[PDB]
């Protein structure tokens, strides 16, 4: 339960307080609240925890892999195979 | 004392009232049939128009975007004034500008359409390419006279 | 003009100027304006944005520093004609008729 | 369809057929409530306020005279008469006739949807309270009228109760041009698919 | 080698660009001109159905056939504009 | 039977027809006898100034008057009323305009040809003062426009709302920051409209294929 | 010094009718075809390289 809202949540705020999360993930004590937001590397600062850390650093982790030539297409291979096909 | 009155209006300067006024108050008054007669305090009242009017042709050119709060100074005038002096020069086809009320901006400019920026962009590319290949003509022959 | 050459980019800030004649940020408008006059540079300011973006640097007598800053930029260019040029050898290899 | 029964209805105006049917008047009263309807307001000037025949034969009867009183606060951008107007018009037009009976609640929710997205052309900002004051209802009451037409898809706006003002979200420029001819060019490419196996299949 | 071979200005013509107003202009006019003799194709495969072939060039027209200079003009502006496209997403990478 | 066709082309809006026949109407009164024909003599007067006004010259406005029969044999409040009007007109000032309705209204309203008129030249008047002020601007508040034009600035800001639909500089209204925002840019392009002509038409095509060969099956 | 200068070949009237008839192959460039041209796109970048 506690994991599902952290997926939705990340969307949701770009910053949010200590003391809204704790009531969203149904935390009774402040260690509880704290462990779970380093795990998902969202820094706590003066009791302000941020999604903006795990968004940013999400993003630039996908564009270190491979994948993303192709998939995406390149838009001077697009025209190599707008001419190749008449040609065929 | 002509050379540098007639030099100060032709050349592109960033220049203010006093500065110009101070430099020319005392010489120009003893000179009757020009600035010194009594309906000729309205000639050195237009003195005034005439150096700003020349400021807007450069401040179009080389400032695109300025603050209209930073042009009010430089006119050496209210806003109410600058703005309807803006304006006589965008009639008569001197600037093309736009003013905002509000204070946000002056764009100095005329807007450029779609077509311009392509335009522009395949001329860079054409004639970059004509120095690249001069060039390679140049390097043969530097060395082999050396 | 000098640190704006051997930059790769052909623009600067206000701030960036501020710091390198050591003058008020005031100044800075009135020296680019004479730059822009004298016709050692060419271009726009802004002051909303804060930036002069000249399109122009006037020709001068040219030291060994600057020959090796103009040899880099010649060999980013080369590389990537290449690698543009043998993605699109592969593709279409067998159509060329 | 109401495209056929507007430029029939003003040739009946214009050339004087009436006859072996409802009367001349009854006639015009039809031809201004489907020339609202179908004509842009640009076109409606044109051809229903400006009409010979309509000014020529006056309102002397009560339908045509809540009609032409509808078509004439739309172009003068009185909203204020428009609202009452809209009421007079399905108490004596759109009711008692035999063909407006069915499309009676039709026409009054077309009519206050034209006018508000006249409005929302001509401004890229308004507030509930103008918007509202104008228009002769309040602002809980617009609230619910808009909040049907939006899903209509006539209206293309928002609605802020923060910060209380409408902003209008309707684009005319080159993305409104490309999400109507992609959907024409999908369409072609439907019927060749369609066409093309059936005849290869046999 | 001599006559085929046209200097170092052989290539150069093969990355240039051009005004955008002379392509966005053809553009339109081919395709204004393929509405025009396309209503001319809508009569003639509307028809069509009736035996002789000279018969059927004379009345529906086949000689100067709309099928045949739609499909031409269609592929001339459509082989240009995949040109157009290539030659400068090649400039945009390549230079800088 | 000159006087009818005036006012009929008058509202065709061809005001140097209109003032033909007008000055035609004028002369028979004027040199006919007078038994009644001077009230006639009299609304035909302020119709040729009427016409000429809207031609926006004052070379002629001027030539009507004169002391021979515009400040002599009939002199009237009218008259008066037409002049300053005029001169209002020529000026570009609507404050000057709004001076004189209070004053002449009942001059103004007693001449129902007058009225078409002088209300059509209260929009024309606005609106070439309007179109002047905004033309070199671009985020002018509509309020400021207000102060030089002198009308409040929620009856102005009705006022600019219509300019918008007729679409003459075709813009829109910020209500809610005051604002006036201008576009001249294009909503259509060539591209577009000759691209949604040919889809359209090889869509008839691909049924009229379907159709020669239904002796397939 | 010597400077270069453009050295063109345009052709004489005369010159142009033994050219193309020796001429039998399908030219080093002529840029007729899609064909040609894409040959051509891709011989350009070679070139730009090069010098």
């Amino acid at each position: 339960i506690r994991d599902e809202i952290a997926k939705n949540t990340e969307l949701s705020y770009d910053f949010l307080p200590l003391s809204n999360i704790k009531a969203l993930l149904f935390f009774n004590n402040e260690k509880e609240t704290e462990k779970f937001a380093l795990e998902r590397n969202w820094p706590i600062v003066n009791s302000k925890v941020y999604f903006n850390n795990q968004s940013k650093e999400k993003a630039d982790y996908e564009d270190e892999m491979m994948h993303e030539e192709d998939q995406k297409t390149n838009i001077i291979e697009k025209a190599m195979d707008y001419a190749i096909s008449i040609e065929n | 004392s002509q050379e540098s009155l007639v030099k100060l209006f032709t050349t592109n300067e960033l220049m203010r009232w006093p500065i110009v006024q101070k430099t020319y108050e005392p010489v120009l008054n003893e000179d009757d049939l020009a600035f010194g007669g009594e309906a000729n305090k309205h000639h050195w009242e237009d003195l005034q128009k005439r150096v700003i009017e020349h400021n807007l042709r450069v401040i179009s050119e080389y400032y695109s975007r300025i603050t209209l709060l930073r042009l009010n100074e430089l006119l050496d005038l209210t806003e109410s004034q600058t703005e309807t002096y803006i304006s006589d020069l965008v009639n008569q086809g001197i600037i093309y500008a736009k003013v905002n009320r509000p204070a946000k901006i002056v764009n100095f400019e005329k807007p450029k359409n779609s077509s311009q920026l392509l335009n522009e962009w395949s001329h860079n590319v054409d004639e970059l390419l004509e120095h690249i290949e001069t060039i390679g003509h140049l390097i043969t022959k530097e060395e082999i006279m050396h | 003009i000098e640190t704006v050459f051997v930059k790769n980019i052909r623009m600067l800030s206000f701030e960036d100027i501020s710091k390198a004649t050591h003058l008020p940020k005031d100044n800075v408008e009135h020296l680019v304006m004479r730059a822009i006059s004298l016709g050692l540079l060419k271009g726009s300011i802004d002051q909303v944005n804060e930036l002069v973006t000249i399109s122009w640097v006037q020709p001068r007598i040219i030291s060994g520093d600057q020959i090796t800053k103009m040899k880099d930029r010649l060999v980013e260019w080369n590389d990537q004609v290449e690698k543009l040029g043998k993605k699109m050898e592969a593709r279409g290899q067998s159509i060329w008729v | 369809n109401f495209k056929e029964a507007a430029k029939l209805l003003v040739d009946s105006l214009a050339t004087f057929t009436s006859i072996e049917l409802t009367s001349y008047e009854s006639i015009a009263t039809y031809a201004s409530v489907t020339g609202l309807f179908t004509l842009e307001r640009t076109d409606l000037k044109s051809k229903v306020i400006d009409s010979p025949e309509l000014l020529s034969l006056i309102s002397t009867t009560a339908a045509l005279q809540s009609i032409s009183s509808l078509t004439i606060s739309l172009y003068a951008s009185d909203y204020a008469s428009y609202f009452p107007y809209l009421l007079e018009t399905y108490a004596n037009v759109l009711i008692p006739c035999k063909y407006l009976n069915r499309h009676a609640d039709f026409f009054v929710r077309e009519m206050r949807r034209k006018v508000y997205a006249q409005l929302l052309e001509s401004y890229k900002t308004l507030s509930l309270k103008s918007m509202a004051s104008a228009f002769g209802v309040s602002v809980a009451f617009l609230d619910n009228d808009l909040g049907k037409f939006i899903p209509n898809k006539q209206l293309n706006c928002v609605i802020d109760r923060v910060n209380g003002i409408v902003e209008t979200n309707r684009p005319d420029n080159k993305n409104a041009q490309y999400h109507l001819l992609v959907k024409q060019g999908d369409g072609l490419l439907t019927k060749l698919q369609k066409y093309g196996a059936a005849v290869r299949l046999t | 080698k001599m006559l085929m071979n046209l200097h170092k200005e052989q290539w150069q013509s093969g990355l240039k660009m051009y005004d955008y107003e002379e392509k966005e202009e053809s553009n339109l006019a081919a395709t204004k001109s393929m509405v025009k003799i396309a209503e001319q194709y809508s009569k003639r495969i509307e028809e069509e159905k009736e035996l002789t072939e000279e018969e059927l060039k004379t009345r529906y027209v086949g000689r100067q056939d709309p099928k045949k200079h739609l499909s031409e003009t269609a592929d001339e502006t459509l082989e240009n504009n995949i040109v157009s496209v290539l030659t400068a997403g090649v400039n945009s990478v390549a230079i800088k | 039977l000159d006087l009818m066709s005036g006012i009929l082309h008058c509202e065709d809006k061809d005001y140097k027809t209109a003032f033909s026949y007008f000055f035609e109407s004028f002369e028979s009164y004027h040199n006919l006898t007078t038994h009644n024909s001077y009230e006639k003599a009299c609304q035909v007067l302020k119709y040729m100034l009427l016409s000429k006004i809207m031609l926006n010259l004052i070379d002629d406005v001027k030539n009507i008057l004169n002391a021979k029969y515009t400040k002599e044999t009939y002199q009237s409040r009218g008259i008066d009323a037409m002049k300053a009007v005029a001169e209002a007109y020529n000026n570009r000032s609507l404050l000057d305009f709004n001076t004189a309705l209070k004053q002449y209204e009942k001059e103004l309203m007693g001449d129902e040809l007058t009225r078409s008129h002088f209300n059509a030249l209260y929009d024309t008047l606005l609106e070439s003062n309007l179109c002047k002020i905004i033309e070199p601007f671009e985020c002018v508040e509509i309020s400021h426009i207000s102060k030089i034009i002198g009308l409040d600035t929620q009856q102005v800001e009705g006022k600019l709302s219509q300019m918008i639909l007729d679409k003459i500089f075709y813009g829109v209204l910020d209500q809610g920051n005051g604002w006036l925002y201008v576009y001249e840019t294009p909503n259509q392009d060539a591209t577009y409209d000759s691209a949604l002509e040919l889809v359209g038409q090889l869509n008839k095509v691909v049924d009229q294929l379907f159709e020669k060969a239904s002796v397939l099956y | 010094t010597f400077l270069h200068l453009p050295c063109t070949i345009e052709a004489e009237e005369a010159e142009e009718i033994g050219v193309e008839h020796l001429l039998r192959d399908v030219r080093d460039q002529a840029a007729g075809g899609l064909s040609i041209r894409l040959t051509n796109q891709l011989k350009s970048l070679k070139g730009l390289q090069s010098k």
